[PDB]
């Protein structure tokens, strides 16, 4: 069975450990706690063409809460930089997050996701939003507490990592 | 010790390792670099054993931190050490180290230079230990490491790419402290010294820190060529990558002295793909970067546009079959390339034609624009449309491409996301994250290309319009042609529909290019003949059009449509055969279907009719005189037809003929108005009508709703049998079309709200505005009563304590009707195809009954507020009738007898719904002569209402939140956010309303030079200087700053600037309220939570300001105070304000007192 | 949701952009 490493990297309270956590469980998480160092947390996706593993390490988006920041990219065979659409500080920081990432794993697959689309005010729009263009990455409007498009990047990644383009998730 | 530090890294990074185990290891690394000797041993760690990757990460990350947080605590020694380490550590690179080691340790590299190099250059003549001290050497080392071996090649091409990169790409910190000599240095080192001093002056001691003589670009641009040629990719590679950041800054002398184009462009010649995107990026910054010379950017765009024959082999090589797969290696390429070719038609107005250069220029682009996909074509698009705009390039643009460009935009103006395995979707499944945004990207390339299509017909009417004219005769003699010819029914997403929807759209942007040509053509003496040509082809064109006798009703409505278009140029020649087309283009049998079934092919027939009931009023609009000449013709004619049109139609016909009646000037317009607007608000002072409209049976049984009951009964319907399951009859289907003629009839809002809106639009002087305005006036104050009373009824149709005297078998009926079905993408998985799925699927339902007998209700409730909206709209007869506001607001909001809560059951997007509607519109509607005796007798009440209804919703929000934590499904998820967004927006509408009764006063603290309009500053009379209103209004005021919403907060607070000048006018009951309540909720609920980030600091300075004022002739406000702060010195805080005259100092003050607050 | 109506100031359907005032 495959097993790809993922890095989960983003600005503080954007929403990764919560979007990591309603993979896992299912439920929603309402309260903020900054995740200390990093979490590795395994995952299973079932797809038509076998099984796949991901291990998802959610890494810390506060300075003073970082543990080996860079240290955590090594050997990653993956990547997600999350910002947050309801405040633009996370989205000016995502091209330090792919400078810094792209640093320690070079031809890894990368994937910016946009988080809290589930609400009716947002300071980064779309328009706004060019920084998958330069970069050739791919960008997914995600809501941990809607659940609109949580799965869309991790089958995103598992197509491009095993190679099949016709992948798709069956359960 | 440092096998402690291996099994932390061992543990921290092994999968099988827990989350605790892992947070114990990096704590210990955590407490590992805190300590003294941390550069130290980070450096051991890197130089003792190379072999173990991770372990010489970690000691690199060390010294990373070592000179990056504690660099200002090491001394001049220290500095000199780390220095001397970081430097022994890069010339030990060997092949084995990793990629991410070598970037590594260039940033270490750059970190060092970025924090010394430089220093002694600030000073004269300096000494050689600050020379040493400003690291001197590094060119001299850099080159040194450039010799080392291969590995030691690509660090420093690392090395020079992050520097470059930090020093002018980035907005780097410490570089920013120390541009005007990194910067220089920067250009010192990478330019030859006789080239450096003819744009800049400085003495030998900067020619000290330059090594090598002839600079660094002598360097990089052979070996670029050799590795070329060597076909070396790797190194291609890196040294496009290192070249690609130095280019932007560096003096053009070096860049045309070294060819770098030509390298550039020898690299795009190859078949690697990483170095054909870097060579793309290098050639646009090339292209935009500054030139102080201008001949250099001649010689720049002379050279990029002599090789169009290079950049099309590239762009043919780059081409790929995407039929079976995309390939995603030069794709993006492909999107590159188009991208840096649309920005070359810049420079074409520069480039001296010898060879054609323009000519192939063009010819590529047209190319790339024929792209199967819709992002690479869509890049050229601006191009195009901003070519044939300007006058510049037409003549240079019209001698090759526009016949073809004309013919490309004719055969790409089609349905893409409806036409079955087309090529683009195949690069939308790419592109495009989900099918509405292929949709509306889609819509968009289409409006592109008919702006592509609308000034090509301007600039060259001649030539498109025969090539339109011999287009359209070969579509209508072509077998697709034949079928839309002979048939009467299409299927509205198959390929005969599509195509001639596509010539009408071709047409229609014709004629569009016609009208701009109008303008466009300079006015000579030329101008008339050409304009008559024109018309006279219009003419033509149209009388061809008219004889094909379409018979297809979604498509005679785009044609009758274009016949709008077609009048605005032609005017009376052809008015009365396109008014007598349009007029029996809606009265056409369509002997084949009933139109009673709501059928798919009947509601396309529908629309035709509304389009030329809409039609036929837009052209009496237009030409009211030339229609005044054949006005007996038309009414005869239109009653003749009454009897066989409906309703709506013929309320469209009416109000037709009342817009000939009112502005063609005709005679006894007051006989005529009567006679065409009494009988249909007539219904309206129904006696049966008026004495039931006080009775809420009665209002359900107009509704049915007793009928529906009996329904229910024949089929043996009960409350506990879900609805959503019982399959729907025709019985049904009757009956509530029958329901719906009987309501429309009933209450004529539609009626009467187009007979006002269309007699306003026939106003052009304030005269016959004030004869419309009394003629008005008997038909609406004796009706405006009844309006109320049905928006009063729709308001008490919500209230669950209103059915309990129904029958029990529609108990459960009227409240699936009560809840509505909104949907939003991204407040659920769901998208917009299963949820139009999930209505589809209801309509064989007898839940769809509930939901069109709601959709009744909401729809009545709309158009009444409209109705209301355009009263208003008639000027002074609305405001100076005593009863009007309480006969308005005692409808909009039922207080109920014993419990204060605003019209109960009523949802938040109907209360959004009836401010944006009503509220604002009437508000914003009050003439400058009638605000005194409307506005008094308003907004006491409204304000209360508005603070009433904001409070009740979001105590309801906030405890529904807390006392149901958990949801039980995804379903209540998307409900809580669906109700938040809305309850946001509502209060979004409530503060704007706010801010138009009053008007703000600016983000910044001192600056209120915001001007209010003569409507805002006429308010703020009536307001502030009344205390039936001043009270009320600083509740919705407090309680607006309370809620939680960053926005109306912000936006609150800077109205309440702009009160602040006059609401603190001195009155005692004024004063005494601002105290206890403004200073409790600004400290505790705003400026103590931190959820209102952005409005804490603009509360801060407000309660500042309120703070000197009141503690000043208060002193009562001093000790309430001190109470809510338990504690403090108040007298001491206010002291220490007044002496203090900067607010930045005073703001200091005030956050020293809010975190005490907070502790407390 | 609800039907739209005609304004004898934008009556005229054409898109001309505003901004064109010659050639
Ligand atoms: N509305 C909404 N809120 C969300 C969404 N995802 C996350 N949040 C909110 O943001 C919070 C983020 O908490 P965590 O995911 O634990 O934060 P974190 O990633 O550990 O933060 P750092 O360690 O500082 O990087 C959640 O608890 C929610 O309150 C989303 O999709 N929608
Ligand atoms: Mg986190």
């Amino acid at each position: 069975v495959p097993t790809f490493k993922l890095v989960l990297v983003g600005d503080g309270g954007t929403g990764k450990t919560t979007f990591v956590k309603r993979h896992l469980t299912g439920e929603f998480e309402k309260k903020y706690i900054a995740t200390i160092g990093v979490e590795v947390h395994p995952l299973s996706f079932y797809t038509n063409f076998g099984e796949i593993k991901f291990d998802v390490w959610d890494t810390a988006g506060l300075e003073k809460f970082g543990g080996l920041r860079d240290g955590y990219y090594i050997n990653a065979q993956c990547a997600i930089i999350m910002f947050d659409v309801t405040s633009r500080i996370t989205y000016k920081n995502v091209p330090n997050w792919h400078r810094d990432l792209v640093r320690v794993c070079e031809n890894i697959p990368i994937v910016l996701c946009g988080n809290k689309v589930d609400v009716k005010e947002r300071k980064v729009k779309a328009k706004t939003i060019t920084f998958h263009r330069k970069k050739n990455l791919q960008y997914y409007d995600i809501s941990a507490k809607s659940n609109y498009n949580f799965e869309k990047p991790f089958l995103w990644l598992a197509r491009k990592l095993a190679g099949n383009p016709q992948l798709e998730f069956v359960e | 010790g440092a096998s402690q530090i291996v099994s932390a890294l061992d543990v921290i990074y092994s999968p099988k390792s827990n989350n605790s185990q892992r947070q114990e290891a990096q704590k210990f690394l955590d407490e590992v670099k805190l300590c003294s000797e941390s550069p130290f041993w980070g450096y051991e760690i890197a130089l003792q054993n190379p072999t173990n990757s991770i372990l010489k990460y970690f000691g690199l990350g060390l010294l990373d931190h070592a000179v990056k947080k504690n660099w200002n605590d090491y001394d001049e020694g220290k500095r000199v050490a780390l220095r001397k380490w970081v430097m022994e550590l890069n010339f030990g690179v060997q092949d084995y180290d990793t990629r991410y080691i070598k970037e590594k340790l260039a940033t270490l590299w750059v970190e060092v230079a970025k924090r010394t190099w430089g220093e002694a250059l600030k000073q004269t003549n300096p000494t050689e230990e600050q020379l040493l001290t400003s690291w001197v050497d590094m060119d001299n080392n850099l080159f040194e490491l450039w010799n080392i071996n291969q590995s030691s090649r690509e660090l420093a091409l690392i090395i020079f790419r992050i520097l470059f990169e930090d020093v002018f790409l980035l907005d780097d910190l410490i570089v920013l402290k120390r541009m005007t000599v990194i910067q220089p240095l920067c250009v010192m080192i990478v330019c030859p010294i006789e080239v450096f001093a003819i744009k800049y002056k400085f003495s030998d001691k900067w020619t000290k820190f330059k090594a090598n003589e002839e600079g660094w670009f002598s360097v990089w641009i052979p070996e670029l060529n050799n590795a070329l040629q060597q076909n070396n990719s790797e190194y291609i590679i890196r040294l496009l990558e290192t070249l690609k950041t130095c280019l932007n800054w560096p003096l053009t002398e070096v860049i045309v002295r070294n060819d770098v184009l030509s390298s550039l462009l020898t690299c795009l010649s190859s078949n690697i793909p990483r170095a054909q995107s870097m060579a793309l990026d290098s050639i646009h910054i090339l292209l935009t970067r500054p030139y102080s010379n201008e001949s250099h950017y001649q010689m720049t765009i002379d050279r990029v546009f002599d090789n169009m024959d290079l950049l099309d082999s590239v762009y043919e090589s780059l081409l790929f079959d995407p039929t079976d797969d995309i390939d995603e290696t030069k794709y993006p390429i492909i999107k590159k390339f188009v991208d840096m070719i649309s920005c070359l038609y810049v420079c074409v107005p520069k480039i001296k034609e010898t060879n054609g250069q323009i000519q192939k220029y063009f010819k590529l682009v047209l190319k790339t624009t024929y792209n199967p996909s819709l992002i690479v074509s869509g890049l050229t698009l601006d191009l195009w449309c901003t070519c044939l705009r300007n006058d510049e390039y037409l003549p240079k643009l019209e001698k090759y491409v526009i016949p073809d460009l004309l013919q490309f935009a004719a055969d790409a103006l089609v349905y893409y996301e409806q036409i079955d395995g087309h090529i683009s979707k195949k690069f939308a499944e790419i592109d495009f994250q989900s099918k509405s945004e292929f949709q509306t990207f889609c819509s968009t390339y289409r409006k592109r290309i008919r702006d592509i299509i609308r000034l090509i017909s301007c600039v060259e009417l001649d030539l498109t319009y025969d090539w339109l004219n011999n287009r359209l005769n070969n579509y209508f003699s072509s077998p697709f042609g034949q079928q839309v010819l002979s048939s009467t029914f299409l299927d509205h997403k198959l390929e005969p529909y599509l195509g001639a929807l596509s010539q009408y759209m071709i047409v229609e942007c014709f004629i569009n290019g016609c009208i701009r040509w109008k303008i466009w053509y300079p006015t000579g003496d030329d101008y008339d003949e050409k304009l008559d040509s024109i018309l006279q082809k219009l003419e033509i064109l149209s009388n061809q059009l008219i004889a094909l006798n379409l018979r297809e009703p979604l498509l005679l409505k785009k044609q009758i449509q274009n016949f709008a278009l077609f009048l605005t140029m032609l005017k009376d020649n052809v008015l009365f055969t396109l008014l007598e087309k349009i007029i029996t283009s809606a009265t056409m049998d369509y002997p084949e279907i009933n139109l009673e079934e709501r059928g798919a092919e009947s509601d396309a027939v529908r629309d035709l009719r509304y389009a030329c009931g809409i039609e036929l009023n837009r052209m009496a609009l237009l030409m009211p005189e030339s229609l005044k000449k054949i006005y007996p013709d038309l009414e005869s004619v239109i009653a003749r037809i009454m009897p066989n049109l409906s309703y709506h139609e013929k309320i469209s016909f009416k109000s037709f003929l009342l817009i000939i009646v009112l502005k063609s000037s005709l005679d006894m317009k007051e006989e005529r108005f009567a006679a065409i607007v009494d009988p249909e608000l007539l219904a309206w002072s129904d006696k049966t009508t008026v004495v039931g409209l006080s009775d809420l049976h009665w209002f359900m049984e107009r509704l049915g709703i007793v009928q529906i009951a009996e329904y229910f009964q024949r089929r043996d319907i009960d409350e506990n049998s879900d609805l959503l399951s019982i399959p729907i009859d025709d019985e049904g289907k009757e009956l509530k079309s029958e329901l719906t003629k009987r309501w429309q009839s009933l209450f004529p809002v539609r009626a009467t709200r187009m007979f006002i809106h269309y007699s306003m639009q026939s106003i052009k002087t304030d005269e016959e505005f004030k004869m419309l305005q009394d003629l008005w006036r008997p038909r609406i104050v004796p009706i405006l009563p009844y309006i109320t009373r049905l928006l009063y009824q729709l308001q008490s149709y919500h209230d669950p304590d209103n059915w309990k005297g129904l029958p029990t078998v529609v108990q459960s009926f009227v409240k699936y009707s009560t809840i509505e079905r909104f949907w939003e993408a991204g407040a659920s998985n769901k998208s917009k195809d299963e949820f139009i799925d999930e209505h589809m699927k209801a309509m064989q339902t007898l839940r769809d009954f509930a939901d069109s007998v709601g959709h009744i209700i909401r729809y009545t409730r709309e158009y009444t507020l409209l109705v209301l909206s355009a009263i208003s709209s008639l000027g002074s007869v609305f405001y100076l009738l005593d009863e009007s506001p309480d006969l308005l607001l005692n409808s909009i909001a039922i207080f109920k007898p014993g419990s204060n809560e605003i019209s109960p059951g009523v949802s938040t997007h109907g209360w959004k719904h009836i401010m944006n509607i009503a509220i604002r519109p009437i508000l914003k509607g009050c003439p400058k002569d009638c605000l005194g005796k409307f506005m008094p007798a308003f907004l006491p009440k409204l304000f209360e209402i508005l603070d009433l209804l904001l409070c009740q919703k979001w105590s309801s929000h906030m405890n529904d939140m807390d006392m149901n934590p958990v949801p039980t499904d995804d379903d209540q998820m998307t409900e809580e956010i669906l109700e938040e967004n809305l309850l946001r927006q509502l209060t979004t509408v409530v503060v704007r309303i706010v801010i138009d009764c009053v008007g703000q006063g600016n983000a910044n603290p001192n600056s209120a030079k915001s001007r209010l309009n003569n409507h805002q500053m006429e308010m703020r009379k009536i307001i502030f200087n009344d205390l039936n209103t001043l009270a009320p209004f600083l509740k919705l005021l407090n309680h607006l700053i309370s809620f939680k919403d960053t926005k109306c907060s912000f936006n609150s607070i800077l109205v309440m600037k702009c009160c602040l000048t006059s609401v603190l006018n001195q009155n005692n009951t004024v004063d005494e309220y601002f105290t206890f309540e403004v200073m409790k909720n600004l400290l505790l609920n705003v400026l103590c939570n931190s959820a209102f980030k952005d409005s804490f600091h603009e509360a801060l300075y407000a309660f500042t300001v309120i703070f000197l004022t009141l503690c000043k002739e208060y002193p009562s406000a001093r000790a309430f105070l001190f109470e809510i702060s338990n504690g403090y010195n108040i007298d001491e805080l206010y002291r220490n304000l007044r002496s203090v005259d900067e607010y930045k100092t005073q703001r200091a003050l005030m956050i020293d007192f809010i975190d005490w607050v907070k502790s407390t | 949701l609800y039907s739209p109506l005609i304004h004898t100031q934008s009556a005229v359907p054409v898109t001309i952009s505003p901004n064109l005032v010659a050639t």
